[PDB]
């Protein structure tokens, strides 16, 4: 019953130049329970080894956390973030945009 | 110095 | 001001497994110890540089008060289910934040302690330090357990003394560490047309602390109205990055400066495309 949903923002650590390795992140926020799972996508495919931080709160109560993983932007291939929590009915997924 | 003893909930 | 927090949570677990304890410790907005239950050897771990400098005896004496707080948080949690009148085994789960603060004349300002049952606030030790704010009906049964034991005195205790006299210390070893400061490295990028209109979005990046202002003008005077931001958010490097974004009407695109000040800037920037 106490779920709250959480805030996506799925950006590079760098800003991106297609062909240029660079760190895609994931920073979901906002959230309660603490028990999330985070999903980095790539073309519709879970990347295999994204990394996480550790579990932290703030002022509110309410967690976040950041996923990471190395991706190497193109004008081809799309980048996403699909977040499973119980404060929804469904996942959450959001698409990286290099302009944002 | 983290928090010590203290009583229940 | 300086203060130092520790923001700690046990999860209970679906099914007869342990809850999980993690403790992070705070000076100056800045964690610099962790202990969690889930490690396979449960330790507080230095989580700074200027950490690194405390000997064995400290490292084994906090993670001895961690361990008792782990099984203070398996009772309280189990309290709060008969409390609240919940089942055998679900998600549940329970935090603290205490801590204190130190005005500019070096001496305790306030000093926290403060639960809250399912992200739900349930019970605050007042200012006072010796009074109780209880949320709901709930934790008035925990108020009046901890106004007849005296609860309050033994956290007034840690706070005033032990919270103001080890904050005193981080602060002293971890100097210039914690008040550096990385400057943003500023630009301004792009976007295409809506006929009529183009998107100038002004970035800031690579910056520590956290606090940024970044601001959009027109011919000098500030263009609040429809400006989009977005929330502060790392790098993952220990930066921090954002964006202010202002649909301007295009031709008139020199006409938008942009600011950003930060207390890593000697000057603040500014920039336009």
């Amino acid at each position: 019953m106490i779920q709250k949903t959480p805030q996506i923002q799925v950006y590079s650590r760098h800003p991106p130049e297609n062909g240029k390795p660079n760190i895609l992140n994931c920073y979901v926020t906002q959230f309660h329970p603490p028990h999330i799972e985070i999903q980095m996508l790539k073309n519709g495919k879970k990347i295999p080894k994204v990394e996480m931080s550790d579990m932290s709160f703030s002022k509110d109560w309410s967690f976040y956390i950041l996923a990471h993983t190395e991706f190497t932007p193109t004008e081809t291939d799309t980048y996403a973030c699909r977040v499973k929590h119980d404060s929804m009915a469904e996942p959450k997924t959001v698409y990286w945009d290099r302009d944002m | 110095f983290a928090p010590g003893v203290f009583p229940y909930m | 001001p300086h203060s130092m927090r520790y923001f700690e949570t046990a999860v209970s677990r679906p099914g007869l497994e342990e809850p999980r304890y993690i403790s992070v410790g705070y000076v100056d907005n800045k964690e610099f110890v962790r202990f969690d239950s889930d490690a396979e050897n449960p330790r507080y771990e230095p989580r700074a540089p200027w950490m690194e400098q405390e000997g064995p005896e400290y490292w084994e004496r906090e993670t001895q008060k961690a361990k008792g707080q782990e099984q203070w948080f398996r009772v309280s949690l189990r309290n709060l289910l008969g409390y609240y009148n919940q089942s055998a085994g679900g998600s549940h789960t329970l935090q603290q934040m205490s801590g204190c603060d130190l005005g500019s004349d070096w001496r305790l300002l306030r000093g926290y302690l403060q639960f809250a049952y399912e992200g739900r606030d349930y019970i605050a030790l007042n200012e006072d330090l010796k009074t109780w704010t209880a949320a709901d009906m709930a934790a008035q049964i925990t108020r009046r357990k901890w106004e007849q034991s005296g609860a309050a005195e033994h956290y007034k205790a840690y706070l005033e003394g032990e919270c103001v006299e080890w904050l005193h210390r981080y602060l002293k070893n971890g100097n210039a560490t914690l008040l550096r400061t990385d400057s943003p490295k500023a630009h301004v990028t792009h976007h295409p047309r809506s006929k009529g209109e183009v998107t100038l979005r002004c970035w800031a990046l690579g910056f520590y602390p956290a606090d940024i202002t970044l601001t959009w003008q027109l011919n000098g005077e500030e263009l609040t109205q429809d400006m989009e931001l977005v929330e502060t958010r790392p790098a993952g490097d220990g930066t921090f990055q954002k964006w202010a974004s202002v649909v301007v009407p295009l031709g008139k695109e020199q006409n938008y400066t942009c600011r950003v000040y930060h207390e890593g800037l000697p000057e603040p920037l500014t920039l336009r495309w």
